[PDB]
RNA sequence: GAUGUGUGCU
DNA sequence: TCTGAATCTCTTCCAGCACACATCAGGACG
DNA sequence: CGTCCTTTCGGAAGAGATTCAGA
C-alpha cells in the first residue's frame, strides 16, 4: 500500500528525479523479467519501485550499476 | 459521459465533442499551465500527443495497453501539421530544421 | 528529429517544389456518382487517391500495386492519407500582392519603396499608374499618375520609357530595387540627418532592410506569381444529412479565384481590351486577398446567410484558430466528467468513480487483462464481455482500478491546485465523490458544477499523479506559505461544539483517569460534552534529538477536549486543543502538527479530524430556527432617537441653519451610529446571552445560540451578515454610489418594505454584474500573465551575484501593513546583515531565511535586510535556484527545473475574481523622531521649517527600528526636531493643505525687485481686510509688459546690498510664480521663514493590477527631473513653459515641455535632484526605470499591487510579482555600439547583450553601453525571441509577417513551444529530458 | 464538419 | 518655410463548459 | 435533370496622416 510518497522524495533529493526513477524500475518490473526486491502485497508496478526507493535499496547510481553488470554479463555470454 | 476512444475528428483528428458524440473532455488551455506547474512534463506529452491528435502514436499506445504493457512512443501531433500546410497555404515557407 | 522551426517567405519555384500538381478547373466533386474531378479542388492524380490502396479508374485494387501510377487516370496507388499532406498551385494570370506584406501596418510593401500605402494601394487595385525606369525625363521612380496624367505623359513623352499598374508593377519596382546601394544610402543619410522622427523612420526602414539582406528572402517574393493550395482534406466537402454537400468557406474562396483566374487566361489569348481586362485582374487581386486574408479588405465578402466566410488568415488566429483551440488545448481521450457529491468517508488520497464511469475509462486495461487471464481469445471476445458487463469484468476492473490514480479538474482552472490526482473507489451511482477537504482548493461547492476526470496512462504518467499530483502531496499552496487542507465550515462547527464548556453538566465535579474514559462517560450519557472535568492526560514533545519524551498532567478541561484528544498525534503539546476551536484554531493547529511532526501525520490527521468533526455535528444537531436571531429590546428606542435627530437636522434645514450637503452629511453621520448601536446591541444580546446558573445563585457564559455559534466558529457566518440577521441592514447606497440618506431599518427577520426591498437591489445586482463582468476580465490577466512569463524556470542553481533589494517592512503611516520577517521568509541574503553589535556579521551571504533566521533578525531587531530577488539573476534563459528561495508549496529550497514563471501568473491571477472591478501628522507611539534629507530653517517662533519635498518623517521605535513614516510638506512647521523622545498622542508637523507658501530661511527687509503696479502685479485688492494685496497676475491676464520683467523678492540687508545665502555664493533671489498674492507690504521687516507669497491650487481593484502589470501611463503623470542641479525657466511660456535643469559640474543640454495644468512643487532658485518630482501624480513605471533605477521600479510595482491585493485580504509572496516584474524587463535599447555588432536605436534583448558583453570582456575589447526598458505583459509577450509564443498569444498576423519577412528561426527553448510541437516541456522531468538532449550538441 | 443564434451551468 | 508635438483613422481582444435549432449555391436557361 | 454563373451604448498601443507654429 502506498499513500505518500515523502520518504522516497527523501530519499531521492528532487522529486522529478525520483519520478524518472521510479519509471525505469517500474518498467524494468513490467516490461522485463525483473522480480521486485520487496515482498509484495499485490501492488502495482509504481507503488513496488517507490517502496523499493523507500527501503533504499534503489536509486540511479545502483539502478545504473545494475544494467551495466547485466549488459557485461550478456556480453561475456554472447562469446 | 465517459470516454476511452471513439471517433476522431476530420482535419484534426482529435476527439469530438459533447455527449451525442462519444466525445472527449477538452483539456483546454488552462490546464496545461496547471500541469506545468506541477512539472508534470509526461502527463502533459501524453495528453497533447497519445490521446490527441497524433495519430500514429495513437493505436500503438492502444496496443501497449493491451499488451500488458504502460509506454508511449509519441510523435507530432497532427494538429500541427494542419498548421503547418495552413500556414504554407499562405505565401509563408514554414518549416522544421535539423 | 528536429530542433528548431524557420519560418520565410515562399519564392515561386518554392511553391513549385510544393506542389505535387496544378489546379486549373474550378470545380469540386461532380454532384455524381461521389468521385473527385480531372483537375479541380479534389482531384485524384494531384492529391492522391479517395480509396486507401485503390486507384481512382478501379484498375488496381490491392496492396502489391502501391507505388505504380495508373495509366488511364494517372493515379497512383498509394494510402488515402496523402491527400492531407500533398499541396496544389495555381498559376496565376496576372501577378498578384500578398494582402498581408500590404496593409500589416506597417506596410512591408509600402516601408520597402518608401511610398504611402494610399498610393501602393491605389496602383495595386488599377486606380492609378506608376513609374518605373523614367529615364532622360521629368518623371521619377517613386511616381504616381492619374489616367489624365498618364494620357498628358504620354503626349508629351509617349517614348519606350513604361508606367503601369496593378501588382506587376509593383513587382517590377521591388525587383528593380537594390537592396545594397539603398541600405548604404540610408545609413548615411541617418548619420547626416538630425531629424528625431526622420531618424526612427530611417532606422525602422534599415532594420527593414538588413533584415532583407541577411536572410536568404528577396523583395519581389511577396507578390504571388503562383498561389499554393491546400490539401482536400484539410479543407473537406462533409456530406450533409441528404444528396447535398456541406459548404465550405476555403472551397468558396478557392472556386471564387480560379474563376477570377481562368476569365483572365480566356481574356488575355482572346486579345481583350485593356479597361475590361483591367477589370478582371482588378477582381482576381480581390479574390485573392479574400481568399489569403478575408476582411482586411474594406468589405469581406459573404458566402452565404450575410456572414463573411472563413478564409486562410482566420483559421491561424483567434480563439478559434489552430492555435488556441487544436493545438494549445485539445479534446482528450480516456476522460469524462460528471456531477461531483461529498462522501465524507473517503481518505484525503481517495476519490469516489462511479462504477459505470470507471468501466468506460479504464476499457483498454480491462481488455488487457482479460486477454491475459485465458477469460478471453481476442479483442471481440473482450469487447462483447465488457459490453454485456459479466460478473468477471467487475473484480477485472476492481484489479485496474487498485492503484492507479486518476486526474480530477474542474473547469476554471485558476491554479494548479485545480488539478489533483487521487486513488478511484468504485461505488454505485453516476456522480464523482470527492473528498469534503480538497472542495477549498478546488473552489468547488456541491450546488452542481462538474469535474472531469483523466486517465494517466504510461508509468510515467502515472508517478507524476502519484508523486507530484497527489492530493497528499498538495497540503501547501504554491502562492504563499499558507495551508490549503482546511476544515471549512462542518468540521470546525463540530470541533467547536465538542471543544466548549458551559458551567453545568450532567458530571462536572467528577475527575476522570484518561480520554478513553471521558468517550466513555459520554457516550454511555453519564457526562455532557461540555462538562468541566480534571483528565489525567499523558502529552509528548519531542524537545530532545528527534526523541518524543512523555509527560503526564492532570489537567482541568472539558470531556469534548479529551475526547478530541484521543486523535491528536504523539508530540503535539495539549494546549492545542484546551481552548475553544474557531477554524483558525484548528487550522493552526493542522499547520503547527505539519511542521513538527511532518507530511504523514498531518493526512492522517486532516483524515481524523474531518471525521470527529463530521460525528460530533451531527451529534449536536445544531439547527437553526427563526427563534434564534434574537432582536435587541433596544432596536425600538435606537431607531426612535435616530428618527427624532433627523427630524431635528430637518427642522434646522427648514429655518436655514444648515446647508443641504451639512444636513446630508449630518443624517448620514447620525444614521450611522444609530446603526453601530444597534449592532452593538445585538451583539452583547446574542453573545452573552445564556444565563444559567452554576449549581450556586447565577452566572453567565458565551451563549448557545445556534446562528451565534456557527458564526463565531467561524464555520459560516461574519459580523456583517448577522447584523443584516438580527440588527438593521443599514444605509444603501445608490447605482452611482451616493448612499441614499434614509437607511434600511429593518431586517431579514421581521420583513422588508416594498421599497426598502428595492433599495435593496440596488447594491444586489451591482454586486452580481460586478462578478459577471469580473471573471471575463481576471480570465484575460492571467492569461497574459502566463504568455509573458511562461518560459522562466529555475536552471541554475546559483548565479553568484552580490545584487538584491532592500527588504524592509511597509510602513504607510499607521500600523504596519506586512512585518520584515512575512516579507524576508524563505528567502537567500545577498550581503551579510549587521547585527546592532556593529561590524560583527549576524548571518552569512547565501543562507536561507527559513523562521530560525527570522526569529534570530526579530530578536536582534533588524528592519532592512538585503536579499537576492528574481529580478536580479545574472542568469540567462532563467532563473537560479537562491535568487528565488523557497518554493512556498514544499520546506526547502525551489528544485532545479521546474517552471516559477507559471506558477508566478497563476498565483496572481487566481485572487482576480476577489478584487472589484468598479492636515497634520499626528504621531501615534513612543520613540524618536528622524527626518531624511534634512534641509531645514529655524523660525523666529522658536520651531522648525523645512525647505525641501522629498522629506520623510520617521518615528523610531526605542530599539532603532522603523516603526512609523510620514510625508511633510513644503514650509510646514515642526513642534519637536530629531533625536527628541516624543510621546504618543501628539502633533508634530503642521501645515495647510491649500494655501502653498514661498517661506524664506533668515530675515532682512524686502524690497519688490522688478515689482511696480500695472506691469506684473494687478490692483486687486483684499476687500474683506482691506489691505492692498501685491496679485502678480498669471500668464493669460496679464500684459506683454510683465512677460518679460520676472519679479523677484530680495532679502536685503539695512544697507540694502545683497544678502549671502550661506553654503554658496549667490544671494537670496527669490522669483514669484503667477498666483502669488504678497500680503506684506513694501519697507517691512520679515521674519526667519515667513510667507511672503502664498499660491492657492485612484482605482484600486481588479483594473489597477491590469495597468500596473501593463505599465499603461497615467492620465496626469508626474514629472520627475532628469537630471540634477538648479533649475529655473526658459522662454515665456511658448505654448507650454519651458523648464531647464541645469547641472553644477556637466553641460545643460536638457529642457522639458511643461504644460501649465500642473503646478510645479519646485520653484525658480532650488537644486534639485534626477528623480525627483516636479508636478503631482501617479508616476508612470517608465521614469521610475529609467531615473531613480531597477530596483526602485521593482519595488514601485511590487508595492503597488500587493497593496491592491492586501486590501482585499489576499496574500500573494513577491516572489511572483518579483517575475513577472522581471519578464517586463527583457529589452533593452544600446546607448553606443562599442566593439560589438548591435545598431544604435536598436532594441535587442537583454540577455543577448549580456552575453555579448561577457565574452567580449573577455578579450581586450570593450563592450556596448544598453539603456534598460520596460513593457507591458502584453508587449514583452509579442516581443519574444520565438515567434510561435507571439503568434498564438495574440497578433497572429502581425507576428507571421514580420517573422517571414525577418526569416526568423524558433529555437524551441521555452514551455509553449513544446507544447506545440508535441514533445517534452522543459519543466518537470523534461528538463532533465532536455538537458540530455542539449548536452547531446 | 463549419458558422451563427439562443438558453443554461460553472 | 522644414520641422517635433498634438490630433486623426484603423487593428485587436474581451474565462472556460456541456445542449437545442438552422444553414449549408440555387436560379434559371437549356 | 445538366449545367453555367454572380450599420451606429468600447478602450488602449500604434501606425499613418495632417496640422501648427516656429525659425
Ligand atoms: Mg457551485
Ligand atoms: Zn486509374
Ligand atoms: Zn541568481
Amino acid at each position: 500500500a502506498r499513500v505518500t510518497v515523502q520518504d522516497a522524495v527523501e530519499k531521492i533529493g528532487n522529486r522529478f528525479d525520483l519520478v524518472l526513477v521510479a519509471a525505469r524500475r517500474a518498467r524494468q518490473m513490467q516490461v522485463g523479467g525483473k522480480d521486485p526486491l520487496v515482498p509484495e502485497e499485490n501492488d502495482k508496478t509504481t507503488v513496488i519501485a517507490l517502496r523499493e526507493i523507500e527501503e533504499g535499496l534503489i536509486n540511479n547510481q545502483i539502478l545504473d550499476v545494475r544494467e551495466r553488470q547485466e549488459q557485461q554479463e550478456q556480453e561475456a555470454a554472447e562469446l | 459521459h465517459a470516454r476511452s476512444t471513439g471517433s476522431y475528428s476530420l482535419v484534426t483528428q482529435q476527439p469530438l465533442g459533447g455527449k451525442a458524440q462519444f466525445g472527449g473532455q477538452r483539456f483546454g488551455e488552462m490546464e496545461v499551465w496547471a500541469l506545468e506547474a506541477y512539472g508534470a512534463a509526461y502527463t502533459l506529452q501524453e495528453m497533447l500527443t497519445v490521446k490527441s491528435d497524433d495519430v500514429n502514436g495513437r493505436t500503438k499506445m492502444y496496443k501497449n495497453i493491451v499488451d500488458g504493457n504502460h509506454q508511449m512512443e509519441p510523435g507530432m501531433p497532427e494538429s500541427f501539421n494542419v498548421l503547418l500546410k495552413e500556414i504554407r497555404s499562405l505565401g509563408i515557407n514554414i518549416e522544421l530544421e535539423d | 528529429e528536429f530542433d528548431a522551426i524557420k519560418i520565410a517567405l515562399a519564392s515561386p519555384d518554392m511553391i513549385r517544389s510544393w506542389s505535387f500538381g496544378e489546379v486549373k478547373k474550378p470545380e469540386t466533386i461532380n454532384y455524381r456518382t461521389f468521385k473527385p474531378e480531372r483537375d479541380g479542388l479534389f482531384c485524384a492524380r494531384i492529391f492522391g487517391p479517395v480509396k486507401d490502396y485503390e486507384c481512382l479508374c478501379g484498375k488496381y485494387k490491392r496492396l502489391k500495386h502501391r507505388g505504380v501510377i495508373c495509366e488511364k487516370c494517372g493515379v497512383e496507388v498509394t494510402q488515402t492519407k496523402v491527400r492531407r499532406e500533398r499541396m496544389g498551385h495555381i498559376e496565376l494570370a496576372s501577378p498578384t500582392a500578398h494582402i498581408w506584406f500590404l496593409k500589416s501596418l506597417p506596410s512591408r510593401i509600402g516601408l520597402l519603396l518608401d511610398m504611402p500605402l494610399r498610393d501602393i494601394e491605389r496602383v495595386l487595385y488599377f486606380e492609378s499608374y506608376v513609374v518605373i525606369e523614367g529615364g532622360m525625363t521629368n518623371l521619377e521612380r517613386q511616381q504616381i499618375l492619374t489616367e489624365e496624367q498618364y494620357l498628358d505623359a504620354l503626349e508629351e513623352f509617349g517614348d519606350e520609357f513604361d508606367a503601369k499598374m496593378g501588382a506587376e508593377a509593383i513587382q517590377a519596382l521591388l525587383k528593380s530595387m537594390d537592396l545594397e546601394q539603398e541600405c548604404e544610402q540610408l545609413r548615411e543619410e541617418l548619420n547626416e540627418t538630425n531629424s528625431e522622427t526622420k531618424r526612427k523612420k530611417l532606422t525602422k526602414r534599415i532594420k527593414l532592410l538588413e533584415a532583407f539582406v541577411q536572410s536568404g528572402n528577396k523583395p519581389e517574393w511577396m507578390i504571388l506569381t503562383v498561389l499554393p493550395v491546400l490539401p482536400p482534406d484539410l479543407r473537406p466537402l462533409v456530406p450533409l444529412d441528404g444528396g447535398r454537400f456541406a459548404t465550405s468557406d476555403l472551397n468558396d474562396l478557392y472556386r471564387r479565384v480560379i474563376n477570377r483566374n481562368n476569365r483572365l487566361k480566356r481574356l488575355l489569348d482572346l486579345a481583350a481590351p485593356d479597361i475590361i481586362v483591367r477589370n478582371e485582374k482588378r477582381m482576381l487581386q480581390e479574390a485573392v486577398d479574400a481568399l489569403l486574408d478575408n476582411g482586411r479588405r474594406g468589405r469581406a465578402i459573404t458566402g452565404s446567410n450575410k456572414r463573411p466566410l472563413k478564409s486562410l488568415a482566420d483559421m491561424i488566429k483567434g480563439k478559434q484558430g489552430r492555435f488556441r483551440q487544436n493545438l494549445l488545448g485539445k479534446r482528450v481521450d480516456y476522460s469524462g466528467r460528471s456531477v461531483i457529491t461529498v462522501g465524507p468517508y473517503l481518505r484525503l488520497h481517495q476519490c469516489g468513480l462511479p462504477k459505470k464511469m470507471a468501466l468506460e475509462l479504464f476499457k483498454p486495461f480491462i481488455y488487457g487483462k482479460l486477454e491475459l487471464r485465458g477469460l478471453a481469445t481476442t479483442i471481440k471476445a473482450a469487447k462483447k464481455m465488457v459490453e454485456r458487463e459479466e460478473a468477471v469484468v467487475w473484480d477485472i476492473l476492481d484489479e485496474v482500478i487498485r492503484e492507479h490514480p486518476v486526474l480530477l479538474n474542474r473547469a476554471p482552472t485558476l491554479h494548479r491546485l485545480g488539478i489533483q490526482a487521487f486513488e478511484p473507489v468504485l461505488i454505485e451511482g453516476k456522480a464523482i465523490q470527492l473528498h469534503p477537504l480538497v472542495c477549498a482548493a478546488y473552489n468547488a461547492d456541491f450546488d452542481g458544477d462538474q469535474m472531469a476526470v483523466h486517465v494517466p496512462l504510461t508509468l510515467e504518467a502515472q508517478l507524476e499523479a502519484r508523486a507530484l499530483m497527489m492530493s497528499t502531496n498538495n497540503i501547501l499552496s504554491p502562492a504563499n506559505g499558507e495551508p490549503i487542507i482546511v476544515p471549512s465550515q462542518d468540521v470546525v462547527l463540530g470541533l467547536y461544539y465538542m471543544t466548549r464548556d458551559c458551567v453545568n453538566a450532567k458530571g462536572e465535579g467528577m475527575v476522570l483517569t484518561g480520554p478513553k474514559e471521558a468517550e466513555r462517560l459520554y457516550r454511555s450519557g453519564l457526562a455532557s460534552l461540555h462538562a468541566r472535568v480534571k483528565v489525567r492526560i499523558t502529552e509528548y514533545e519531542k524537545d530532545a534529538n528527534g526523541e518524543l519524551v512523555a509527560k503526564t498532567s492532570l489537567k482541568d478541561t472539558t470531556v469534548g477536549r479529551a475526547i478530541l484528544w484521543m486523535i491528536v498525534p504523539k508530540g503535539l503539546p495539549y494546549s492545542i486543543v484546551n481552548q475553544a476551536l474557531g477554524k483558525k484554531a484548528i487550522s493552526k493547529m493542522l499547520n503547527t502538527c505539519y511542521r513538527i511532526l511532518g507530511l504523514k501525520p498531518t493526512v492522517i490527521f486532516a483524515d481524523q479530524i474531518m471525521y470527529t468533526g463530521f460525528a460530533y455535528a451531527a451529534r449536536s444537531g445544531a439547527s437553526v430556527g427563526i427563534d434564534d436571531m434574537v432582536i435587541p429590546e433596544k432596536k425600538h428606542e435606537i431607531i426612535s432617537e435616530a428618527e427624532a435627530e433627523v427630524a431635528e437636522i430637518q427642522e434646522q434645514f427648514q429655518s436655514g441653519l444648515v446647508t443641504a450637503g451639512e444636513r446630508y452629511n449630518k443624517v448620514i453621520d447620525i444614521w450611522a451610529a444609530a446603526n453601530d448601536r444597534v449592532s452593538k446591541a445585538m451583539m452583547d444580546n446574542l453573545q452573552t446571552e445564556t444565563v444559567i446558573n452554576r449549581d450556586g445563585q447565577e452566572e453567565k457564559q458565551v451563549s448557545f445560540n445556534s446562528i451565534y455559534m456557527m458564526a463565531d466558529s467561524g464555520a459560516r457566518g461574519s459580523a456583517a451578515q448577522i447584523r443584516q440577521l438580527a440588527g438593521m441592514r443599514g444605509l444603501m447606497a445608490k447605482p452611482d454610489g451616493s448612499i441614499i440618506e434614509t437607511p434600511i431599518t429593518a431586517n431579514f427577520r421581521e420583513g422588508l418594505n416594498v421599497l426598502q426591498y428595492f433599495i435593496s437591489t440596488h447594491g444586489a445586482r451591482k454586486g452580481l454584474a460586478d462578478t459577471a463582468l469580473k471573471t471575463a476580465n481576471s480570465g484575460y490577466l492571467t492569461r497574459r500573465l502566463v504568455d509573458v512569463a511562461q518560459d522562466l524556470v529555475v536552471t541554475e542553481d546559483d548565479c553568484g551575484t552580490h545584487e538584491g533589494i532592500m527588504m524592509t517592512p511597509v510602513i504607510e503611516g499607521g500600523d504596519v501593513k506586512e512585518p520584515l520577517r512575512d516579507r524576508v521568509l524563505g528567502r537567500v541574503t545577498a550581503e551579510d546583515v549587521l547585527k546592532p553589535g556593529t561590524a560583527d556579521i549576524l548571518v552569512p551571504r547565501n543562507t536561507l531565511l527559513h523562521e530560525q533566521w527570522c526569529d534570530l533578525l526579530e530578536e536582534n531587531s533588524v528592519d532592512a535586510v538585503k536579499v537576492r530577488s528574481v529580478v536580479s539573476c545574472d542568469t540567462d534563459f532563467g532563473v537560479c535556484a537562491h535568487c528565488y528561495g523557497r518554493d512556498l508549496a514544499r520546506g526547502h529550497i525551489i528544485n532545479k527545473g521546474e517552471a516559477i514563471g507559471v506558477i508566478a501568473a497563476q498565483s496572481i491571477g487566481e485572487p482576480g475574481t476577489q478584487l472589484t472591478m468598479r492636515s497634520s501628522i499626528q504621531v501615534k507611539n513612543k520613540g524618536s523622531i528622524k527626518l531624511s534629507n534634512v534641509k531645514s530653517v529655524v523660525n523666529s517662533s522658536g520651531k522648525l521649517v523645512i525647505t525641501s519635498r522629498n522629506t520623510e518623517l520617521k518615528l523610531i521605535d526605542e530599539f532603532g527600528r522603523t516603526k512609523e513614516s510620514y510625508k511633510v510638506p513644503y514650509g510646514a512647521v515642526l513642534a519637536k526636531g530629531d533625536g527628541e523622545q516624543v510621546a504618543g498622542g501628539e502633533t508634530v508637523a503642521n501645515w495647510d493643505p491649500h494655501t502653498m507658501p514661498v517661506i524664506t530661511e533668515v530675515s532682512g527687509f524686502v524690497r519688490f525687485t522688478d515689482m511696480i503696479d500695472g506691469q506684473t502685479i494687478t490692483r486687486q485688492t483684499d476687500e474683506l481686510t482691506g489691505l492692498s494685496s501685491l496679485v502678480v497676475l498669471d500668464s493669460a491676464e496679464r500684459t506683454a509688459g510683465g512677460k518679460d520683467l520676472r519679479p523677484a523678492l530680495k532679502i536685503v540687508d539695512a544697507q540694502g546690498n545683497d544678502v549671502l545665502i550661506p553654503g554658496t555664493d549667490m544671494p537670496a533671489q527669490y522669483f514669484l510664480p503667477g498666483k502669488a498674492i504678497v500680503q506684506l507690504e513694501d519697507g517691512v521687516q520679515i521674519s526667519s521663514g515667513d510667507t511672503l507669497a502664498r499660491i492657492p491650487q485612484i482605482t484600486g481593484g481588479l483594473p489597477r493590477v491590469a495597468d500596473l502589470f501593463e505599465a499603461r501611463r497615467p492620465k496626469e503623470p508626474a514629472i520627475l527631473a532628469e537630471i540634477s542641479g538648479i533649475v529655473s525657466f526658459g522662454k515665456e511660456t511658448k505654448g507650454k513653459r519651458r523648464l531647464v535643469i541645469t547641472p553644477v559640474d556637466g553641460s545643460d543640454p536638457y529642457e522639458e515641455m511643461i504644460p501649465k495644468w500642473r503646478q510645479l512643487n519646485v520653484f525658480e532658485g532650488e537644486r534639485v535632484e534626477r528623480g525627483d518630482v516636479i508636478s503631482d501624480g501617479p508616476e508612470a513605471p517608465h521614469d521610475i526605470l529609467r531615473l531613480r533605477g531597477v530596483h526602485a521600479v521593482t519595488r514601485y510595482i511590487v508595492n503597488e499591487v500587493q497593496d491592491v491585493y492586501r486590501l482585499q485580504g489576499v496574500k500573494i509572496n513577491d516572489k511572483h510579482i518579483e517575475v513577472i516584474v522581471r519578464q517586463m524587463l527583457r529589452k533593452a535599447t544600446i546607448v553606443n555600439a562599442g566593439s560589438s555588432d548591435f545598431l544604435e536605436g536598436e532594441q535587442v534583448e537583454y540577455s543577448r547583450v549580456k552575453i555579448a558583453n561577457r565574452e567580449l570582456e573577455a578579450n581586450g575589447k570593450v563592450g556596448a553601453t544598453y539603456s534598460r526598458d520596460l513593457l507591458g505583459i502584453t508587449k514583452a509577450s509579442l516581443a519574444t525571441e520565438s515567434f510561435i509564443s507571439a503568434a498564438s498569444f495574440q497578433e497572429t498576423t502581425r507576428v507571421l509577417t514580420e517573422a517571414a519577412v525577418a526569416g526568423k528561426r524558433d529555437e524551441l527553448r521555452g514551455l509553449k513551444e513544446n507544447v506545440i510541437v508535441g514533445r517534452l516541456i522543459p519543466a518537470g522531468t523534461g528538463y532533465a529530458y532536455h538537458q540530455d538532449r542539449m548536452r547531446r550538441r
